[PDB]
């Protein structure tokens, strides 16, 4: 019972990445690097 | 060799650097090596010291 | 036992150079060499000359591809010698050879059809386990997913059949790597734990590095209970940690709930996954799923705290506590809310009760939405 009448219209990996993946920042190590010297002072 | 002293004295010892690094499993199987060695062999008053 | 061919180290070595901030490097450079030109490798040689652009040296590029011509040619007399004289044993280990040798000098797809062919004639049964695991190994240095799932289920039946514990062993720490290249981070802990004990497999790499690798993958997939008694109270994992003071600071930290030097230890970690050939992509989930873990343990022991303490116990500022916190909650990660006002994280954990209902409503659901279809199916 296909639909026909609505027409049917790299990055292979197989692991399910998660929303935050796609999200760009800076590495955790550069950013505890920076809390570390504003808190320092 | 038949140095059965000698054997036992390196059998404490690999047991001795085997707990201080933690691998206590080890460390119980070369004792129980070295007094399966001692148990046929005249031990020193040290060497019977050391084992115990 | 196996034989380090084809060398995982080069590949390691291929993927640092391929990154940004170690493109420029020298010392990778020089190693990578020295591993090829110790194992004349030219068409690899080659494909990293195309891929990396670099300025291949025309008197080394003919040299390594006379010296590889005039050895298969040697490997292909000495097979029909066997042909000729020998029987299929001898023809046999010919073809294994060839097959190794084309391995060994970086040629992927004529390795891949020489093992082929030689499966094809291989009868003993160990001898297509060790074919098995040279296609194993080759997929693995290649990244090649399709090759490795095949090989790994190909090796998983051959055992099945007839499978001696030290094969089984390999195989498992093979199925380890695959799983940590996957991100399947679980299946890779308890294969890694499972062999950790009798850990072989030196061609993959070395026991320290095995161990690393379990550490990590451990301490992102198992539980407190399991992380304390089978990886803090773990014998051999411990001895030799004793000579790796870093990642025994890191395992530490967490489960001791020393948080600052745990999110230091982590950073550290970060460092060194993001070089690593096996575990890159994954290195900003380990990251995060290890932030969200730190989080959760911390906040398991407290109804409220302030922002201040977790500040102080992560030794971070009160503004980045926040934010990260705010993007795990919003994620649906932590079971806490935050009061700025107040600057007060208040758990929200499910009673036993409130959770065991949402499972409930969630599991039913599942369950009426299939007989529903079932049942629309089946009444006509």
């Amino acid at each position: 019972d296909e639909f026909e009448e609505f027409p049917a219209e790299e990055d292979a990996h197989v692991w399910e990445d998660n929303w935050d993946d796609d999200n760009v920042e800076d590495d955790f190590s550069n950013q505890l690097r920076a809390e570390l010297e504003k808190h320092g002072y | 060799m038949d140095d059965k002293a000698l054997l036992v004295e390196v059998q404490l010892l690999e047991s001795k650097t085997y707990h201080a690094l933690s691998n206590l499993p080890k460390a119980r199987a070369a004792l129980t090596s070295a007094r399966t060695t001692a148990n046929a062999i005249y031990c020193p008053p040290k060497l019977q010291a050391t084992l115990d | 036992g196996l034989p380090k061919n084809p060398d995982l180290r080069i590949a390691q070595l291929r993927f640092l150079l391929s990154l940004p901030e170690h493109r420029g490097d020298a010392a990778v450079r020089d190693e990578l060499m020295a591993a090829v030109r110790d194992n004349n490798m030219a068409p690899y040689y080659e494909a990293l000359c195309k891929s990396l652009d670099w300025q291949i040296d025309v008197d080394l590029l003919n040299k390594m591809k006379k010296a590889n011509e005039d050895e298969l040619k040697r490997l292909d007399e000495e097979l029909e010698d066997a042909e000729k004289n020998l029987g299929e044993s001898e023809i046999r280990d010919a073809m294994m050879a060839k097959a190794e040798y084309l391995c060994r000098i970086g040629d992927k797809e004529g390795a891949l059809t020489a093992f082929r062919k030689t499966y094809d004639k291989t009868v003993a049964l160990g001898h297509r386990l060790d074919i098995v695991f040279y296609l194993l190994r080759i997929g693995l240095f290649y990244m090649d997913n399709d090759l490795i799932t095949r090989n790994t289920e190909k090796a998983k039946s051959l055992i099945e059949e007839g499978g001696d514990w030290d094969r089984r062993n390999r195989l498992k720490v093979y199925q380890g790597l695959y799983c940590v290249a996957i991100r399947d981070f679980k299946q890779a802990a308890e294969l890694f734990l499972d062999t950790v004990s009798t850990f072989t497999s030196y061609e993959l790499m070395d026991y320290k590095t095995f161990v690393t690798y379990t550490v990590y993958v451990s301490m992102i997939a198992l539980e407190r209970p399991d992380l304390r008694e089978k990886v803090i109270k773990g014998a051999e994992i411990l001895e030799v940690l004793h000579s790796l003071p870093a990642v025994r600071q890191y395992l530490f930290s967490l489960y001791e709930c020393r948080y600052s030097v745990f999110f230091q230890s982590l950073a550290v970690v970060e460092q060194e996954m993001k070089k690593d050939w096996l575990f890159a992509p994954h290195y900003r989930y380990y990251v995060r799923e290890m932030r969200i873990h730190a989080y959760s343990q911390l906040l398991e022991s407290y109804r409220s705290l302030t922002l201040g303490y977790m500040a102080e116990a992560f030794g971070v500022g009160v503004e980045f506590i926040d934010q990260e916190l705010s993007r795990f909650i919003a994620a649906g990660r932590l079971h806490c809310k935050i009061d700025k006002v107040n600057e007060i994280v208040e758990t929200n954990r499910p009673d036993s009760k409130n959770w065991q209902y949402q499972e409930t409503i969630k599991k039913g659901d599942l369950l009426l939405n299939r007989v529903q279809k079932l049942s629309r199916v089946i009444n006509m």
